[PDB]
């Protein structure tokens, strides 16, 4: 028996009419959604678009040459045995590039949504009004509102208008790009010499290439996430709840994507079954999603006017079949169909896809056949948001539905069960290495140090673009954490001076400290914090569940900051809901002060707190 | 687990064996059919204001003249269909009408025996079973409409499970507030104020938040054969009759407010198909008492 | 040693004994002649584009004219059909039809009261005992084909002991692989894919390889005389309408899938020979008991 | 825990929404009748020497003289039934018999068109879903009967659920060895070879002791509205020659042996009461393409 | 690398080649039109409470008319199509009949010889090979429903090669679990509950992966001309009767469980077309010997 759900919907009017076909030559037929995956001119273009993004931001020629300065950072940690991080080996140097790359968009992320919050939390008053006054606006308009009345840098909620304001650092990663060029199979024979080990290391396997050749990396813009958090909000604490639960949750499936890669299994690949010989008026399409970054699939099957759906878990199976359990039914959809099958990777999470799919379903008898593929291939294909407005709001209603307390699905369930299927993999594929294989050539190939995004050892390349006083201003937030246990943070600076004078900020909710440090081209350890069970630190007598770190240099050229925790495979913190973020609040206004190090006198560095400040002035106290 | 269960589904009385045959069934189909002639003849007497209409009817009912100084009961016909009405309630009662007397009186009209032309709506809710948990409270009352009140005193949401039956056709279900209602092994919808059911479906769980108590209002229809000439009206009118003037008074019987308790607690008891023959052929028999006894009555 | 049986041999309840008599007898083909013009008089009436063909055959069925707004029943034929039925099977039902219905029924056509005109072939298989030694398993499947798996665990090649009873003509086994069968004394022949065998012959001895598995299908072919109008497909839906309906709802009796394994299991069992004669008689009343009701459905 | 379920029951595709009107229901009802008066017309053109009988049956079904040197091809009634039957069996299959051809040749006859007179048993076996613990194998084989195949490797007995759905009105189960079946939360009771069941009673535990493997044979009767000149052995015919002729294979369609199971699996399917109710109106249409083509071969 | 075939379709035994001409096919054609009439005529006897439509019948059958005391046998007819019998299955059997006896009953009747005016669907399942790996097993049971029960043990995945012959036109195949079949260098598709192949299109493909057993359950159907009258319920009662009487009973002769599985087999060996004809003829005469004896049990 389907899912049924009493969601109320609004009344959805196709462009094609009540004969369901559009007529030809009119401007309805010029503005109909068209199959993107399907058609192989569109899928050829798309995928040309995203390579040149990548390329753009990421140059393969300037990641391997900063290879060897990596390398001698990560040594000069001084991490413990068994905790190093290697990039002279192959295969941790991929991963590596990886974890990077995805860490620096998903710190982006956090940190506009951080922003948004601060901007809400300001026009407190204004923002309640506007959400108890119009109730009736669709979600969307809403957004446009709400964004409008805060002084938000991204005013638009149109895909062209995101598309312009994001910038270099959130682009998806494109897997094939960074597997180019790396050689595969060394083949070593009985040989235990040092030179054929340097050889060995200098290379990966064919699952890893097989592994990048299917990533691509999803990031939700904050812009996407407040049409969801403004369907049914009252209050401007209920709406910041919301954005902050959803971005738990999607924080929480990028770790898990990347775990897949350190494991030592291959990634499947989601894929779009097609009629061998299409016949008009007898077609039908099947479409699998495998979400890398997710805990549960996704199948799709439109068969004349019918739509079918089934989510499934991508844990447990048994390697016969490549569905797992079913955990949400929406019909009989048969995967044993015969015909063409095309590859695609899906630009939204499982959560977004499944909320088009029970929106598109409601809405199977008043849109065409065309209309439900259209819409389906363009938001899976290109993260583009249906133009019916109606169906639009649906889709985002049902989507705050699966992320709220009465989901259906209990993500947390799923999520915990799929760590610790992905760490019995781990074990499985390591000891059957180690057994056909040395241990040398097992360590080699899966490495132990690689659990997880926000486990690893991994670094952030910081951009400046504020200058107080000849000083560049680099910005780092510390947190959150969905981990527990002492975490230290350390900052590389490269500057083309000799000696130069570089200082670092630390702002928490009372106060600020200050540290000078004059260290270049070598690692300097600035924090060490220790977080409990719930994911808070103590810092200077007060529970923090985030921090800011403001580094500041004189002709700077690279600054990094390098995260790391003193045991791998750091215990999990379960993931927020909605009444845990409302219970506790935390008071992020202070993260948009600045001070001044040119105007700094030897007695203001160290800990100081507000009060010893006059209102601005933040650099000097009274 | 706490059990709660609707009243008048407790513990069915085995109802009578006896004159269910055809030759039964044609005199309570007579009976009937000359009982709605005595009605319609006693209305024309006062119109006409002669008692020849009313003589005429008598006479075929009866089988014998009016006279002054006795008093009117229905003659011989009457006493067969009071005894025959004890007989079908209760397996306790006695058989004391002889087979002589019934083959006489179901000559006296031609008629068919048949119990089956028509169907009727019956309107009892049956809840055959609430299961609870520990720290929450059910109580049901009605039988016509169902009120179960439900309260959970517990730390957090707590499931009931609803039992209806396998019988009834549709279940109607009506809360105070918006719930959340599913099947087994079901994702829980979105809160509601109404739910309409198929009791075939299986057993249903609900959803009851810790607050304020909850209150679900049942409705059920059930359609079961019956002849053309059934009223509901009469038969219910006839029920109440019978019970006042005591034909249901048997040792170790159970007595139910309707004759729709009566016919829908005999259904869901075991062997519940060959009870509900017997309880048509009592609303029939009803309908004739209770047109026989309007038409002559007693102070 | 273990032994391997038939599931529908197993315990074969008392019979009934009453509604025997040639009287009623005549009246079970009786009703199966009248029941029968009552479906053929669907097909005339289309022709004619009249109900007259059905007037008459429901007349002389019923008693009574068939008349609309009154669910046509089948009348006090139809009652009696349905008893009888219930005597038939279950020694312990109640016999409630007097003897002068009988008679008045019986006498509203004249048929050959006779239920040893002709004879039937039945195809259930009986398999009264299979004996196998210690370290051999034996598993029997089917009824109108038995299936039996054997597989040898032990060292040395076993021996089976097939026993298929008395009452069957022939039985025909056919293995997956070729395989060994003798009698008790006689020598072992060339392995061959099937065997013909006379139940009479005697106990039957199979050898049974270590290996693979070696899977026995059995065929077996029983002559029981009955009356001439007998149809084995009537027969056959009349049994699951009547089980349907409850006729055979009543305690302390065993159940069948077909009215195949009925009289065969009832024939195997003690005084086998005069229960076959009950049983004849509730399969023709069974044939009448199908025609009639998907004539008349209730 | 694992799940086992019948092939046959398995993605029921669906049915066509054409032709299913009285006038069409009559047509097919024509068809029906004249088609058994071509079989019946060659028994008569034996009895008489003459060729009457036939020239009178060729004539009404194909309006043209049947001639010697001209093959016989049932006229316009055989291209008709051809393509309605196509329609059926799937929603894909065009509809392009005009209807104004339809109302022309159901007036050929006077007949009921009628599709509720009468019912008929059906003998396949809906087991929905078998459940069972870790460490126990389930295998389901056979459609008319059904063989589940259970062995127990656990340290203790299991407990197996069997559910037969809700449609089917009984089912008979006979085991290899006697073993132990209840219903859900119900005392046990003791070991025997036979069982009747109500599949509506909910789903039914069945204790699989430690050691040789339990076989469960499963029957069940199942009965559904048909006309009175419904017969199940010419409908079988007809089904095996439909997809033999190639009138079945359109794309996205389901196969089944028998009409049995197809129609089975289709009214286990949801929305299966108004399902069923065409695929009846495709099996009178079957058994008339039987008929029809046994005359008139090619 | 193992082979396992299906049972019955083993060395086809010669049938015989005498009474295959036109004037012997129509006495055989004679003996079933007046057999049928010798059975109908007990019916129209219990209508007219008469012998008189059963004497009229006999008389014309078996040339006598019938005394009290003799035991009705059917004379000179029933005689001569014993023995026809006996000489149609085995090249053996001697031919006792003359052929003036055969021109002289053939003119009892008017009625043709023909054996090729109509066709019957067969169901008997041609499995002719089964070729499979070597740590894997195969077994085969049953011809009507054909259980293939395979599994292996090796590390890998197995290919199981299925050979169903080239007569057959239509074979289903469902399985316990989702399999992958596909033909001779052909894709191997999705796992799937049934598939629908025709045998013409060659060798099939069944990966068999390691676990638990798969069942694969098959249903054939084939064409075979036959005349007319043909009636495949009548010719499998005669069949088992003629094997209880003897009729069967030769040297070097191969039996079956059914005429399915004779005139099937027949037909997959290397003279198949020729040894049919005689086999359809045989089928006749079993349907005649079948309503002449249970009109004339002896």
């Amino acid at each position: 028996q389907a899912y049924s759900s009493g969601l109320s919907q609004n009344s959805i009017i196709s462009l094609t009419g009540n004969d369901r076909t559009v007529a030809d030559g009119t401007f309805n037929s010029m503005i109909m959604p068209r199959a993107v995956i399907a058609n192989e001119r569109e899928h050829f273009m798309k995928t040309r678009i995203d390579k040149i993004e990548h390329d753009l931001n990421r140059s393969a020629k300037q990641e391997m040459m900063d290879r060897q300065s990596l390398a001698e950072d990560y040594n000069a940690l001084n991490l413990a045995v068994g905790q190093e991080i290697k990039l002279d080996i192959a295969t941790q140097h991929q991963l590596n590039r990886l974890g990077s790359a995805m860490y620096k968009a998903d710190h982006e992320r956090e940190t506009e949504l951080t922003d948004l919050i601060n901007r809400i939390r300001e026009n407190e008053v204004t923002v309640n009004g506007i959400l108890e006054n119009q109730k009736a606006i669709t979600a969307a308009e809403r957004a446009d509102l709400l964004l409008e009345v805060v002084a938000s840098t991204a005013k638009s909620v149109s895909a062209a208008g995101r598309a312009a304001a994001d910038g270099s650092g959130v682009v998806p990663v494109f897997g094939p790009s960074v597997a180019n060029g790396i050689k595969v199979g060394i083949d070593i024979a009985d040989s235990v010499a040092e030179a054929a080990i340097a050889v060995k290391e200098s290379g990966i396997i064919t699952q890893l290439n097989d592994v990048y050749h299917a990533f691509q990396s999803v990031h939700v813009a904050p812009n996407d996430v407040i049409k969801p958090a403004a369907v049914v909000a009252g209050t401007s604490t209920e709406l910041i709840g919301n954005l902050q639960a959803i971005y738990s949750r999607l924080r929480s499936h990028s770790d898990i994507g990347f775990k897949k890669a350190t494991v030592g299994d291959v990634i499947p690949n989601s894929y779009m079954i097609k009629p061998v010989n299409s016949t008009e008026y007898a077609s039908w399409q099947l479409y699998v999603i495998h979400p890398v970054q997710g805990s549960l699939g996704l199948v799709v099957q439109l068969m004349g006017d019918a739509l079918t759906y089934n989510v499934f878990a991508q844990y447990g199976n048994t390697s016969a079949s490549e569905f797992g359990k079913t955990v949400l039914t929406g019909g009989a959809t048969n995967t044993a169909l015969e015909g063409t099958k095309v590859k695609f990777q899906t630009k939204v999470t499982a959560q977004q896809a499944l909320a088009l799919t029970m929106a598109l379903k409601d809405a199977a008898s008043m849109l065409s056949q065309g209309e439900l593929i259209g819409y389906f291939e363009q938001y899976i294909n290109l993260a583009l948001e249906p133009d019916n407005l109606s169906l639009q709001d649906n889709m985002h209603k049902y989507h705050h539905l699966l992320t709220s307390q009465n989901s259906p699905i209990d993500w947390n369930y799923h999520d915990e069960e799929m760590h610790k299927w992905l760490d019995s993999r781990k074990t499985t594929n390591y000891d059957a290495m180690q057994k056909k294989d040395g241990t040398v050539i097992a360590d080699i190939h899966i490495p132990k140090v690689f659990n997880d995004l926000r486990n690893t050892t991994l670094h952030c390349k910081l951009e400046g673009k504020q200058t107080i006083a000849g000083y560049t201003v680099y910005e780092y937030l510390i947190g959150p954490w969905a981990h527990y246990g002492d975490i230290d943070y350390s900052v590389v600076v490269d500057t083309l001076n000799e000696e130069t004078k570089w200082y670092c900020e630390v702002i928490g909710i009372d106060g600020h400290l200050l540290i000078e440090k004059s260290v270049q081209h070598k690692p300097e350890k600035i924090l060490e914090l220790t977080v409990n069970d719930s994911g808070v630190t103590s810092f200077n007598g007060r529970n923090h569940d985030r921090l800011k770190l403001k580094v500041y240099v004189k002709d700077s050229l690279s600054v990094k900051v390098f995260r790391n925790w003193i045991g791998i495979n750091a215990p999990r913190v379960k993931t927020k809901m909605f009444n845990d973020h409302i219970g506790v609040k935390y008071d992020y206004s202070h993260f948009d002060k600045n001070i001044s190090p040119a105007h700094l006198t030897l007695t203001d560095l160290g800990w100081h707190t507000w009060d010893q400040y006059n209102a601005g002035n933040w650099t000097n106290i009274k | 687990a706490n059990r709660a269960t609707s009243a008048f589904l407790d513990n069915p009385h085995p109802v009578g064996v006896n004159y269910v045959d055809e030759g039964s069934r044609q005199f309570v189909a007579v009976a009937e059919l000359l009982a709605s002639k005595l009605i319609d003849s006693s209305r024309e007497s006062d119109e006409s204001n002669s008692d020849v209409p009313f003589v005429q009817a008598y006479s075929k009912f009866a089988d014998d003249n009016p006279r002054h100084l006795r008093v009117k009961t229905g003659g011989k016909m009457a006493n067969a269909l009071t005894n025959v009405i004890r007989s079908y309630y209760s397996i306790n009662a006695p058989a004391i009408v002889p087979q002589v007397e019934i083959d006489r009186l179901a000559s006296k009209a031609t008629v068919s025996g048949d119990m089956y032309n028509s169907y009727a709506i019956f309107n009892s809710v049956p809840i055959v079973e609430v299961l609870s948990p520990a720290r929450t409270t059910v109580s049901i009352v009605g039988s016509d409409r169902a009120d179960v009140t439900m309260l959970n005193t517990g730390a957090g949401a707590a499931n009931i499970t609803f039992n209806f039956g396998q019988i009834a056709e549709t279940v109607i279900l009506k809360g105070s507030v918006p719930f959340q209602l599913a099947r087994l092994n079901q994702p829980m919808p979105a809160a509601r104020f109404t739910y309409k059911l198929r009791p075939l479906d299986g057993p249903f769980i609900v959803v009851l938040p810790v607050g304020n108590p909850l209150v679900i209002s049942a409705t059920a229809a059930t359609r079961i054969q019956v002849p053309l000439a059934f009223n509901k009206a009469l038969v219910e009118s006839g029920f109440q009759t019978a019970m006042n003037d005591g034909l249901f008074d048997i040792q170790n019987v159970n007595y139910y407010s309707s004759f729709d308790e009566f016919i829908i607690s005999q259904y869901h008891a075991q062997d519940g198909i060959n009870r509900v023959s017997t309880c048509v052929i009592l609303g029939l028999a009803l309908q004739a008492y209770d047109q026989m006894r309007r038409a002559l009555p007693v102070r």
